[PDB]
């Protein structure tokens, strides 16, 4: 038992102790909704067999148009990380971030200042794109992909005529080797798991929190309570839930840590920088 | 390598 009490205050006290040196963040769609990117969990014209087919690789490869139509509708006017992203930046700068495992493809962790080595982009990224042909794999940048999306021309390889897709992991695709490589090391020794903006419904990402040592405390910051968390039973000993929006949860935790001013300054200067671009 | 499932 490493937490004195199963509360946000208990987690904050623990984070301040010398015991808490290494923190893994596990994040999903809920950390980016306030950045104007909706939770993926006008397409009627395509008569999809079921709504989920939009993100399945087998369906996508033969009928890519519905996906790219959705991409146009939901493409943000700007890429601006949230308070929650900047909380993770604070963890990084304070030497507390072992890794951020993300389910998101929006690049906002990168923009917030998390480096390549800080991240496991478990579901890939929208930032880069590639031809699907293994013998070709021609790369295309975001500007090229965005132009195809907005002009409603299906991305096609200029060399081999094959489909070009963003470097996202569609349902039914393998996760990157980096995911499994980092998982095998990071969860052997970690002091805290910070689970934010995910209901842990997607595998094998959902399985990650079970990989931590049994003594590792785990804080959930999410709108609602499949990872194997136990908050409420008489056997509860290490898991804490804070229910609401991720920005507000991170602000509450930062205030308890005495980081409220530091966080708000960081958000405001970084937002100013992005707006001045 | 293991695949993305559960959507
Ligand atoms: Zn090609």
């Amino acid at each position: 038992r490493l937490l004195d009490e199963l509360t946000l205050e208990g987690v904050a006290r623990y984070m301040q102790s010398e015991r808490c040196r290494r923190v893994i963040c596990l994040v999903g769609a809920g950390i980016s909704t306030s950045a104007g990117i909706p939770d993926f969990r006008n397409l009627e014209k395509y008569h999809l067999p079921y709504p989920e087919a939009i993100f399945e690789i087998s369906y996508f490869k033969k009928h890519p148009e519905p996906f790219f139509a959705l991409a146009k509708e939901l493409y943000p006017g700007q890429f601006k990380p949230t308070i929650c992203h900047y909380f993770m930046r604070l963890l990084k700068d304070k030497g507390l971030l072992l890794r951020c495992y993300t389910q998101n493809i929006d690049t906002l962790e990168r923009i917030a200042g998390l480096e390549q080595e800080d991240l496991v982009e478990a579901h890939g990224t929208f930032y880069t794109s590639h031809c699907v042909s293994a013998s070709c794999r021609h790369e295309y940048p975001l500007s090229w992909m965005k132009e195809k999306i907005f002009s409603e021309v299906t991305p096609k390889c200029e060399d081999c005529q094959s489909l070009v897709k963003p470097d996202i992991v569609f349902f039914g695709e393998s996760l990157p080797a980096r995911f499994f490589s980092c998982m095998q090391s990071d969860f052997l020794k970690v002091d805290l798991l910070l689970v934010m903006g995910t209901s842990l419904q997607v595998q094998p990402f959902a399985s990650l929190i079970s990989k931590a040592p049994l003594s590792t405390p785990r804080l959930l910051i999410n709108k609602e309570k499949g990872g194997g968390m136990d908050f409420d039973s008489k056997k509860a000993y290490r898991d804490v839930a804070w229910l609401g929006e991720c920005d507000q949860g991170c602000l509450a935790l930062a205030e308890l840590l005495g980081w409220k001013k530091e966080l708000e300054d960081l958000v405001r200067r970084e937002h100013a920088s992005i707006d001045a671009q | 390598l293991p695949k993305k499932t559960g959507g």
